[PDB]
C-alpha cells in the first residue's frame, strides 16, 4: 500500500491507494488561539489544526498555509502534514510511499520544497507528485477528455487525447470556492448581514455549501428573483439566529461564468474550456469536446453540469455533440484517481525513492514527476 | 567418487514398454508380408485417381513394433502420398465416415508424417489435421497422445 | 501475424491442449516428493508418446507430456545469421525472465530455440486456456518481433555511417 | 593464449578503478555513475561516465550507479558503463586482451552469468576471470612480487563504499565456509553524515558535501559516550566546513558529533541497520573463530585492512584494540580453567601504503603471473559449454 | 438436470466427502490441511481444520453410518477422525506401512474396513482391533505393477476394484478374516481368499476412475484415453460376458459414478459432467448434464475503475478475461453421490480443481 | 500465390495475383507522437503506420517516406513493408516472390537498395521490379498504348507500341497529388482557412478528394466562379466547422495542366503527353492517339477524360482519332495490371530468383528488369 494525500487548498484528502474513496477529509486550516488564555491546566495547546480547529473556530485566528494551490507558509504546512499522518491516518509515514499532487503551472519552488519536507521531516520511502487534473482523468474511467478541475483555490483545465497531455493547451484561472467565498461575504452584507472574522468566513463557506446554486439562465433568473418568494429561503446560524436570502443564492456561483464580478479580467469557466478545446490539434477537438470532465468541489452546485453544457454549446459549432461528465462523487475524483494511480504495476516503477533523493538531491521531481 | 555410481538401474529394474502395452503377436516376415500386398493397392488407387479408396483400403491393417522401421516408414510413404492426393472438398466427406477406429490410425499417422519434414510436405498433413480434429473433436488427439510407442 | 501460420498453429494449439491434462503426483522412485516426472523420465509408465507438429524443416514444436508435467519446445524461422544472432540473443532475454513467466525453462532442450514447462501446479493456480494462448501467441508475433529488429539494426547501420561520412 | 597486459576493472559501488596488468597506479579511478536522459532513436549513444559524468546532472542527465552493495544490478547501464570504459578510456580491443573483472563474495550465480555474456557476446573478449575481490586484496600487502616477500597467510578485511566482508586466506587458499559480509559500508556512512546535517538543517547536505566531510573531518574515537563529553568540554573539535553549492556560490557548515559518530557504523551497526547487529571486531573474530585451528595463530597475526572505507583515522587501532579485547578475555577463559599460563597470540591489523586500491594492485599483481591465462574462461570455452560456464562459485564448497 | 454452486473454496479441491446428515463437508485443499466446513443458512462456513499431515493431503473420505473422516497424504500417512462428545474430532494415526506416498482412501460399505492406494505398487486394506485399539494394514501387492489411481468397493464388504497407471484395471479380493461375514458366491467368484484376482481389464490409457454397479453385476472404468469401458463378468477363469469400451470425443474423464444400473455419469478434464447409458449389449454418451455444452449503460464501479486500468496495465487491453461456458472452470476431479435410495442416484456433487463445489440433480 | 505490392508514393497497394483489387490499401505513412504521455496503463508506441498513424494523427507528427517516386526514408519504408507482410497481408515475406513497382527514369539506387532489402532482410524467395505504367496496359487489356500515370509524388508517360516500348520517349514529371495538396494548403488560405500542420495536410487531402474538379476551360470557369454561388460547396472539418470553397475547387487540379502556378517550368500533363507521342516513331503515332490510357488516383479528377481529350485535339492534327480510356477502376489499375503479370505462365521464369540474386549481387536487377 502507499498514501493517496491530495494537500488541496481547501480540504485535506488522504487515505490509501486502492481504498474506495478517502477516510481523512478535513480543512486544510491552521488554527491559533487570539484571546487571554486565563484557565491554567484546561489541555490547551499552541495550536490546532483540520476538524480541531473548526470546531473550536470561535476563539481562533483560522488561516490556511496553502493558497491558489501554493504552499505559502510551510511551517504550518508540515502541521498539517503532521496531522494528516499521525493523527488522521494513524501510521508511520516512514513505512509508505506517499502520492501528492499540485495544480499545473505552478512554481518549480513549491514542488521542490514539498518533496524536500516528505524526504527529510516525514523520512517518506519513496513518493511522487501527480498533476490533479490528470488524476480526475483516472477516476473518469478514460484516456482522453477535458478535465475541468475546480477546487477552493484554483480552477484548471488540461485536455488530454490517448493519454497524451497537450502542455500548450493548458489553461489556470486562479479563481474557485474561496473567491466565490469572498464574494458572498461582499455580496451579503448588501442584504444586512455582517460576516468579517476568518470564523465567520467558515459560516459563509457553510451557507455556499448548500444554499446556492448555478442559474441556467442568469439575467432571466435575476427577473424571477426579483418579483417572487420562491426563490428565497433561510438559513440558521451557530447563534441560533435566522438568515434570509434570495437572489444571492445563484449570484456567487455565476462569478465562474463572470469573473468580472469579482474585478477579474477573464474568460468565466465555460470559454476557459472553449479556449483551451480551441488551442488543440484540429482532430482531438471532437473527442475532448465529447469528454468535458468536472471535478473539485467548486463543481458541485446544483445546475452547474446543465449550465456548463448550455455556455459551451453556444461557443462550439452547432454540427457536433457536447458531453459534460460530472459524477456525483466528483467531490473526490482527484483523491479517487491517486488511489488508482497509485495501485498500477507500472507506478511502482515511477516513484522517487528515498535513496535516489539522497543522492539526486531535490531538484530530482523536475526530472521525474513530468 | 562413489556419489555418481547408479544402483537403480542393476537392483530395481524398471518397467518395459512391453509391459504396459501387450506385445505384437504376428511376427515381423509375417507383418512384412501383409504390408507389401497393401501398398500395391494403395499405389494403384492413386493411378486410377481413386484415391479416397486408396485410403480406405491402406488403412484396413497398421504395421507396429521395434524390429519393422523397414516398413513402417514404407507404410507411411504411401499414406502421406495417399493423402497428398485426395482433393480438400472430398475430406469432410470421408472423415464423417471413418469409424474411431479408423479415425485414431489417420491421426496417429499424421503425427508420424508432421516428425520428417525433410520427406513430407506438412503442409497438406496440417490440413488433415484441421479437418480431423474439427470434424470428430479433441479426444482423437489424446488417444494419440496415449497411444503404443511403436505405432 | 497469423494466416501462413493458422494450419501450424491450430494443430499446435490442438495438440498442446489435448496435452495440457495434467494432475498432482507424488514420485514413484523417491518418498515424500513430487517431481515434474516428463523433466526426471525416471518411470517410464506414466510418459505419454513425444509429439511434433511442424511446418517446416526449420520450424518445428515438440511436445512431451506425462501425468503431471508438459514440456514444450519449439524452432523458430532463422533464414539468415543476421536471424540466427537476434534469436539466440532474443530467447536468452526471455528465459533470462522465466521467474516471472512461470512456464519458461530457464534452458532449452538440445536443438531447440525456447522451452516451456507446464507442471501441474500452473494449471491449478493459472487460467490454462490462457496458457496456450500465451504459447501460440508467442509463436505468431515472434517472426514479427525479429524481423522488427534486423529492421532497427539496419536503421543504426546508417546512423553511424551517416554521422561517420558527413565530417568530411 | 595472447600475450598482450590483461586488463583489470574493479567496478565498485563507489569507484570503478581500470587499468593494464603490471602498471604502479590504476590508468583510471572515478565513480561507478552513469549519466543517462531522463528521427532515428540514439538516446543509448547520449550517456557518459566517471568524472565526465558528474559535469552532467545541470545538463539535464540523470545520474544513476549501477552497481548497488557492491553488486552489479542494472545490466543495461553497466553494458553501457563497460563499452564506454573499454573503448573511451581503456581504448583496447577486447578480442586481444584477456580482462580481470572483480566481484563481492556473495555475489549471485546470475550475476557472474550476465557478466560472463557481456564480456564473451557484446565485447567478444580473449577470456574473462572473475576473481573475489578481497582475495585479491591479500596481494597488495607485499613488498613486492617475488616468492620471498609473499605472506600467503591472513585475515583480509575490505570495505569499499558499498560491502565490507572479511575473507580469510591461508596457505594461499581461501577458506570460503568462513567469509563474513555486511553490506555497510562508505555510502551507509555518507547516507548518516547526511542524515545528521539534514537534522540540524545546515545549509547545504547534498551527497558531495556528506562524501567529503567523511574523508576531510571524520575518525574512528575510542568511544562514543566519552566523545561526546569531549565534545562539550573540548569546543575546538567542531569543525567549520566551507562547501560550495551546485549553483556556484559559497555556504558554511558546521561539522558536529559526526566526527566521531559517522565512521562508528563500522563498530556499532545497529546504527545504520536492524538486520546487520555484529560489530566489525567481533564479525572478525567470528571469521577466526570459525576457520579451522592450526591457521588461527596466522590469521590474527595479518589482519590485511583493504579499500577506501577503512581509511578513517585511527579505524586500524580501534579495531586491532577491541579484537585483541576480544582474543585476550577469551584466552584468558582457558587459562583460569587450567590455572596454567599461555604465550598469547599477537594480533596485527596492517594497514599499508596502497591500502586505498588493494584490489586493484591485487588483481595487477596476480595476472602478471604466467599460468594466469589457464585460470580465465577463455572465449573457446564459452563457445562450447555458454555462459553457465562462470556460474559455479569457486570460493565457498559446492554440492557436485 | 440442474447444477447448484455450493461453495467457492479459495484452493483446489481434488476431494471431497459429505456428511449423511449433508449438514457439513469435509475436502482436500492443495496443502498438507483438510478443510470442514458446514451449513450456514444457504451459505456454507469455515468450521475448522485438520492439519496433522506432514505433507500435500491426497485424498479424504467420511463413513456415512459411523461418522468418521479418513485422510491419506503424500507424507504416507492416514488418519482416522472420530467426532468427541464435547464436539471436537480424535486423530488416530494409522500406521499403513507404504514404502512411498498415500494416493486415494475409501471406507467399505460396511465402514468396518478402509483401503488406501499407493504409489509403492501396493494398496493398503485398513481394519480397527478393539484387542489392541490399532488400525492394522494389509497389503495388496500381487498384480499391482505401478501408482494406484483410485478404488471401489463392491456393494457387498470383499471385493475392491482399483485403477492403476499401467493400463489395467484390476479387481482383488480384499477379505479380511476376523471382520468380514463370508462372501456369497457371486459372478466374480466364490473362492475368495485376500488378494485372489477377478479381473485384469486392459485399457488404452491411465486408469483414473472404477465403480461397480449398483447390483455389483458389472465394472465400469475410465481411461486417460478418453474412453470408459464397461466390464461385465461371467465366471471365474472365463472371458466377460461383454467388455463394452465407449471412446468420447472430450478430454479425459477422471471421476465415475453409476447412476442406477442402467446409466453411468463420468466427469473430468472436460470440465463437464456427461450422461451415458446402456446395458450388456451397448453403451452410448447421451447427454451432457451442463448447458454449457451449448456454449451459452448505467454507473460504473470503483472496483471497474480500478480494474480496467490494472488490466490495460498488467494485460493487453482493458477487456475482461472471459469465463468458461461449463460451471467449472478447471479440470472436475471428484464425483460423488448426494441423494436418493442405493442404485437410483437422484443427484450427485462434484469439486474441482478451481475450488467449486457443485450439487448436480439428474 | 505470387504477392503484388504498388508501394505508391502516397498509397500502398497491397494483395496477392489473381485476385480482382488490392487486398489492403493504405496511407504510405509513418507517425511518431509529438506530445508527452502522461497516462500510465495506455499502451504508448514509439511509431504508427498506415491506418492506425491516419487514425491517430491529431497527435503525430506524419511523415511520407516516398518523395516524388523515390524512397527518401529508409527506415520508415522497411516499416511499412514490415506492415504490408506481418499486419496487413499478414503472410510471412519469405513464402511468397513478390512483384514491386516503380515510376521510369528513378535512380539506379533506389531499384538496387529495394532489391537488397528484399532479399537481405525480408529473405523473400524471388522478386521483381516491373514499372508503373507497363502495368497500366495490361490493367486495360493493351498491347499498344501511351500511359499517362499520375500518382500522390510523380506523373509519366510510357508509350508502348505491340508490346515494345520506346523508353527515349518517356516523359517524367515530379508533379502529382501532393504538390497539388501543398497548392490547395496555400490558396485555401486566400479565403481565410489557415492549414498548416502535417495532420492538416491530410483533411486538405481529403478536401481535395472530396470537392476538387478540372474545369473544361479554365478561363471561362474562372469568370463563371467569378460572378455566383453556384460551383461553391462546403465541407465539415473534423472540428464540426465548416469551410466553404470557390474558385480554388478548379484551380487546384489546372496544376496539372499550368505547373507555373506552382512557380515550376514545365509542359503540363497534356503538351508533355503531346510531346511524348511526337517524340515517337511517325507510324506508331497514330495508334498511341487512339489508345491513350490514364492510371493512378491523381486521374480521377471529375471532367478530366473531357480536358484531357480538349486539350490533346488542339495540340494533334485534326484529320485523326483521339480517344482517350480513362476506366472506372483506374485507382488500381497499376496493381490490377501488377495481380495480371505476376498471374501469367510466361513470366514465372522471369522473377530474380534468391540464388540469382547472391551469386550476382543487387546490380542483377537492371539485367533481368526494363
Ligand atoms: N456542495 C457544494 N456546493 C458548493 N461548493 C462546494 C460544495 N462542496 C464543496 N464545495 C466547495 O469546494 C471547495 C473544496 O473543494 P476541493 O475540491 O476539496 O478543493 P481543494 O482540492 O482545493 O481543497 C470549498 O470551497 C467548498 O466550499
Ligand atoms: N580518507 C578516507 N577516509 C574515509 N573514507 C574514505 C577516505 N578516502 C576515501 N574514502 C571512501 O572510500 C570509499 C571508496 O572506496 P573504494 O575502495 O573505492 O570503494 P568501492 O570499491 O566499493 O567503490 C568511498 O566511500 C570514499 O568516500
Ligand atoms: N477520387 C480522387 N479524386 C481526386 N484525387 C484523388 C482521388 N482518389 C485519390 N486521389 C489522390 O491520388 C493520390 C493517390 O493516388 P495513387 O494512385 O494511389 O498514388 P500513388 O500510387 O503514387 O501512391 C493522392 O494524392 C490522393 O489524394
Ligand atoms: F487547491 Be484546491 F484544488 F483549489
Ligand atoms: F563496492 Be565497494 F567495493 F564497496
Ligand atoms: F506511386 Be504513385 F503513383 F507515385
Ligand atoms: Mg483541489
Ligand atoms: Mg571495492
Ligand atoms: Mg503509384
Amino acid at each position: 500500500t502507499a498514501l493517496v494525500c491530495d494537500n488541496g487548498s481547501g480540504l485535506v484528502k488522504a487515505g490509501f491507494a486502492g481504498d474506495d474513496a478517502p477516510r481523512a477529509v478535513f480543512p486544510s486550516i491552521v488554527g491559533r488561539p487570539r484571546h487571554q488564555g486565563v484557565m491554567v491546566g484546561m489541555g490547551q495547546k499552541d495550536s490546532y489544526v483540520g476538524d480541531e480547529a473548526q470546531s473550536k473556530r470561535g476563539i481562533l485566528t483560522l488561516k490556511y498555509p496553502i493558497e491558489h494551490g501554493i504552499i505559502t507558509n510551510w511551517d504550518d504546512m508540515e502541521k498539517i502534514w503532521h496531522h494528516t499522518f499521525y493523527n488522521e491516518l494513524r501510521v508511520a509515514p516512514e513505512e509508505h510511499p506517499t502520492l501528492l499532487t499540485e495544480a499545473p503551472l505552478n512554481p518549480k519552488a513549491n514542488r521542490e520544497k514539498m518533496t524536500q519536507i516528505m524526504f527529510e521531516t516525514f523520512n517518506v520511502p519513496a513518493m511522487y507528485v501527480a498533476i490533479q487534473a490528470v488524476l480526475s482523468l483516472y477516476a473518469s474511467g478514460r484516456t482522453t477528455g477535458i478535465v475541468l478541475d475546480s477546487g477552493d483555490g484554483v480552477t484548471h483545465n488540461v485536455p488530454i487525447y490517448e493519454g497524451y497531455a497537450l502542455p500548450h493547451a493548458i489553461m489556470r484561472l486562479d479563481l474557485a470556492g474561496r473567491d466565490l467565498t469572498d464574494y458572498l461575504m461582499k455580496i451579503l452584507t448588501e442584504r444586512g448581514y455582517s460576516f468579517v472574522t476568518t470564523a465567520e468566513r467558515e459560516i459563509v463557506r457553510d451557507i455556499k455549501e448548500k444554499l446556492c446554486y448555478v442559474a441556467l439562465d442568469f439575467e432571466n433568473e435575476m427577473a424571477t428573483a426579483a418579483s417572487s418568494s420562491s426563490l428565497e429561503k433561510s438559513y440558521e446560524l451557530p447563534d441560533g439566529q435566522v438568515i434570509t436570502i434570495g437572489n444571492e443564492r445563484f449570484r456567487c456561483p455565476e462569478t465562474l461564468f463572470q469573473p468580472s464580478f469579482i474585478g477579474m479580467e477573464s474568460a468565466g469557466i465555460h470559454e476557459t474550456t472553449y479556449n483551451s478545446i480551441m488551442k488543440c490539434d484540429i482532430d482531438i477537438r471532437k473527442d475532448l469536446y465529447a469528454n468535458n470532465v468536472m471535478s473539485g468541489g467548486t463543481t458541485m452546485y446544483p445546475g452547474i453540469a446543465d449550465r456548463m453544457q448550455k455556455e459551451i454549446t453556444a461557443l462550439a459549432p452547432s454540427t457536433m455533440k457536447i458531453k459534460i461528465i460530472a459524477p456525483p462523487e466528483r467531490k473526490y475524483s482527484v483523491w479517487i484517481g491517486g488511489s488508482i494511480l497509485a495501485s498500477l504495476s507500472t507506478f511502482q516503477q515511477m516513484w522517487i525513492t528515498k535513496q535516489e533523493y539522497d543522492e539526486a538531491g531535490p531538484s530530482i521531481v523536475h526530472r521525474k514527476c513530468f | 567418487t562413489f556419489r555418481t555410481l547408479d544402483v537403480d538401474s542393476i537392483t530395481e529394474p524398471v518397467l518395459t514398454e512391453q509391459d504396459i502395452f501387450p506385445i505384437r503377436n504376428e511376427t515381423a516376415e509375417q507383418v512384412q508380408a501383409a504390408v507389401s500386398q497393401l501398398i500395391p493397392q494403395a499405389r494403384s488407387a492413386i493411378q486410377t485417381g481413386n484415391a479416397l479408396q486408396g485410403l480406405k483400403t491402406l488403412l484396413s491393417y497398421v504395421p507396429y513394433g521395434n524390429d519393422v522401421q523397414e516398413v513402417r516408414t514404407q507404410y507411411l510413404n504411401a499414406f502421406v502420398d495417399v493423402l497428398s492426393n485426395i482433393r480438400a472438398a472430398d475430406i469432410p466427406a470421408f472423415v464423417k465416415e471413418c469409424s474411431t477406429e479408423e479415425i485414431d490410425n489417420i491421426v496417429n499417422f499424421i503425427y508420424r508424417g508432421l516428425a520428417n519434414p525433410q520427406a513430407y510436405n506438412s503442409s497438406v498433413l496440417l490440413n488433415w489435421h484441421e479437418k480431423v480434429v474439427e470434424i470428430s473433436g479433441i479426444g482423437c488427439i489424446v488417444r494419440v497422445l496415449n497411444s503404443r510407442p511403436d505405432l | 501475424m497469423s494466416n501462413t501460420l493458422r494450419p501450424y498453429l491450430n494443430a499446435v494449439r490442438s495438440t498442446l491442449t489435448a496435452s495440457l491434462a495434467l494432475e498432482e503426483f507424488s514420485s514413484e522412485i523417491v518418498e515424500r516428493q513430487s517431481q515434474p516426472e516428463v523433466e526426471v523420465g525416471r518411470s517410464p509408465e506414466i510418459l505419454l508418446k513425444p509429439l511434433v507438429v511442424s511446418r517446416n524443416e526449420q520450424e518445428q514444436c515438440l511436445i512431451e507430456s506425462s501425468v503431471n508435467s508438459v514440456r514444450f519446445s519449439i524452432r523458430i524461422k532463422q533464414v539468415d545469421e543476421i536471424e540466427r544472432i537476434l534469436v539466440r540473443k532474443f530467447m536468452q532475454f526471455l528465459m533470462g525472465r522465466a521467474e516471472s513467466f512461470f512456464i519458461l525453462r530457464r534452458k532449452p532442450v538440445q536443438g531447440y530455440d525456447i522451452s516451456f514447462l507446464i507442471t501441474n501446479y500452473h494449471t491449478e493456480e493459472m487460467l490454462k486456456h490462457k496458457l496456450v494462448d500465451f504459447i501460440i501467441e508467442f509463436m505468431e508475433e515472434v517472426d514479427a518481433e525479429i524481423s522488427e529488429m534486423k529492421l532497427f539494426l539496419n536503421g543504426r547501420a546508417r546512423l553511424v555511417a551517416e554521422t561517420y561520412l558527413s565530417c568530411f | 593464449a595472447s600475450f598482450n597486459v590483461p586488463i583489470i576493472m574493479d567496478n565498485g559501488t563507489g569507484y570503478s578503478k581500470l587499468g593494464y596488468a603490471g602498471n604502479d597506479a590504476p590508468s583510471y579511478v572515478f565513480p561507478t555513475v552513469i549519466a543517462t536522459r531522463s528521427k532515428r532513436a540514439t538516446e543509448d549513444l547520449d550517456f557518459f561516465i566517471g568524472n565526465d559524468a558528474l559535469k552532467k546532472a545541470s545538463a539535464g542527465y540523470s545520474l544513476d550507479y549501477p552497481i548497488r552493495h557492491g553488486q552489479i544490478e542494472n545490466w543495461d547501464h553497466m553494458e553501457r558503463f563497460w563499452q564506454q570504459s573499454l573503448f573511451k578510456y581503456l581504448r583496447c580491443e577486447p578480442e586481444d586482451h584477456y580482462f580481470l573483472l572483480t566481484e563481492p563474495p556473495l555475489n549471485p550465480p546470475e550475476n557472474r552469468e550476465n557478466t560472463a555474456e557481456i564480456m564473451f557476446e557484446s565485447f567478444n573478449c580473449a577470456g574473462l576471470y572473475i576473481a573475489v575481490q578481497a582475495v585479491l586484496a591479500l596481494a597488495a600487502s607485499w613488498t613486492s612480487s617475488k616468492v620471498t616477500d609473499r605472506s600467503l597467510t591472513g585475515t583480509v578485511v575490505d570495505s569499499g563504499d558499498g560491502v565490507t566482508h572479511i575473507i580469510p586466506v591461508a596457505e594461499g587458499y581461501v577458506i570460503g565456509s568462513s567469509i563474513k559480509t555486511m553490506p555497510l559500508a562508505g555510502r551507509d556512512v555518507t547516507y548518516f553524515v547526511q542524515s545528521l546535517l539534514r537534522d540540524r538543517n545546515e545549509p547545504d547536505s547534498s551527497l558531495k558535501t556528506a562524501e567529503r566531510i567523511k574523508e576531510e573531518c571524520c575518525y574512528v574515537c575510542p568511544d562514543i559516550v566519552k566523545e561526546f563529553s569531549r565534545f562539550d568540554r573540548e569546543p575546538d573539535r567542531y569543525l567549520k566546513y566551507a562547501s560550495e553549492s551546485i549553483t556556484g556560490h559559497s555556504t558554511t557548515i558546521d561539522v558536529g558529533f559526526e566526527r566521531f559518530l559517522a565512521p562508528e557504523i563500522f563498530f556499532n551497526p545497529e546504527i545504520a541497520s536492524s538486520d546487520f547487529l555484529t560489530p566489525l571486531p567481533e564479525l572478525v573474530d567470528n571469521v577466526v573463530q570459525s576457520s579451522p585451528i592450526d591457521v588461527r595463530k596466522g590469521l590474527y597475526k595479518n589482519i590485511v585492512l583493504s579499500g577506501g572505507s577503512t581509511l578513517f583515522k585511527n579505524f586500524g587501532n580501534r579495531l586491532q584494540r577491541d579484537l585483541k579485547r576480544i582474543v585476550d578475555e577469551r584466552i584468558h577463559r582457558s587459562e583460569m580453567l587450567s590455572g596454567a599460563k599461555s604465550g598469547g597470540v599477537d594480533v596485527n591489523v596492517i594497514s599499508h601504503k596502497r591500502q586505498r586500491n588493494a584490489v586493484w594492485f591485487g588483481g595487477s599483481l596476480l595476472a602478471q603471473t604466467p599460468e594466469f591465462g589457464s585460470y580465465c574462461h577463455t572465449k573457446a570455452d564459452y563457445e562450447e559449454y555458454g555462459a553457465s560456464i562462470a556460474r559455479r562459485y569457486q570460493i565457498f564448497g559446492n554440492s557436485l | 438436470a440442474t447444477s447448484q454452486v455450493l461453495h467457492i473454496l479459495p484452493k483446489p479441491s481434488y476431494e471431497h466427502a459429505f456428511n449423511s446428515q449433508r449438514t457439513e463437508f469435509v475436502t482436500t485443499t492443495a496443502t498438507n490441511q483438510v478443510e470442514l466446513y458446514e451449513q450456514d443458512g444457504n451459505g456454507w462456513k469455515h468450521a475448522r481444520t485438520f492439519s496433522d499431515h506432514d505433507k500435500i493431503v491426497t485424498c479424504v473420505d467420511w463413513a456415512p453410518k459411523s461418522n468418521r473422516i479418513v485422510t491419506c497424504s503424500q507424507d504416507r500417512n492416514a488418519y482416522v477422525y472420530e467426532k468427541r462428545p464435547d464436539g471436537t474430532w480424535k486423530q488416530t494415526l494409522v500406521l499403513l506401512r507404504l514404502n512411498r506416498a498415500a494416493t486415494f482412501v475409501r471406507w467399505s460399505p460396511n465402514e468396518d474396513k478402509f483401503a488406501v492406494g499407493s504409489g509403492a505398487r501396493v494398496i493398503s486394506v485398513c481394519y480397527f482391533e478393539q484387542e489392541n485399539d490399532w488400525w492394522v494394514s494389509k497389503h495388496l501387492k500381487r498384480p499391482l505393477r505401478s501408482t494406484i489411481l483410485s478404488l471401489d468397493w463392491h456393494p457387498n464388504n470383499v471385493l475392491l476394484a482399483a485403477g492403476c497407471a499401467d493400463r489395467k484395471a484390476y479387481v482383488l479380493s480384499a477379505y479380511v478374516r476376523d471382520v468380514d461375514a463370508k462372501p456369497e458366491a457371486s459372478v466374480w467368484g466364490s473362492r475368495l481368499p485376500f488378494n485372489t484376482v477377478c479381473a485384469e481389464y486392459p485399457s488404452g490409457g491411465w486408469v483414473h476412475a472404477v465403480g461397480f454397479s449398483p447390483s455389483g453385476n458389472a465394472l465400469a472404468y475410465a481411461g486417460h484415453d478418453s474412453s470408459v469401458t464397461i466390464a461385465y463378468p461371467s465366471a471365474p477363469e472365463q472371458p466377460p460376458r461383454a467388455l463394452i469400451t465407449v471412446k468420447l470425443s472430450q478430454l479425459p474423464l477422471r471421476s465415475l459414478l453409476w447412476a442406477n444400473e442402467s446409466a453411468i455419469v463420468a466427469a473430468g478434464y472436460n470440465y463437464s459432467p456427461i450422461l451415458l447409458q446402456g446395458n450388456e449389449s451397448g453403451w452410448a454418451h447421451t447427454r451432457d448434464l451442463d448447458a454449457g455444452t451449448s456454449k451459452t449503460e448505467g454507473p460504473v464501479s470503483f472496483t471497474a475503475l480500478r480494474s480496467t486500468f490494472r488490466n490495460m496495465d498488467l494485460k493487453g487491453s482493458s477487456q475482461s478475461i472471459s469465463s468458461l461456458p461449463t460451471v467449472h472452470q478447471n479440470m472436475i476431479a471428484t464425483l460423488r453421490p448426494y441423494a436418493g435410495t442405493p442404485g437410483n442416484i437422484t443427484a450427485f456433487t462434484s469439486s474441482g480443481t478451481d475450488g467449486r463445489v457443485v450439487l448436480w440433480t439428474l
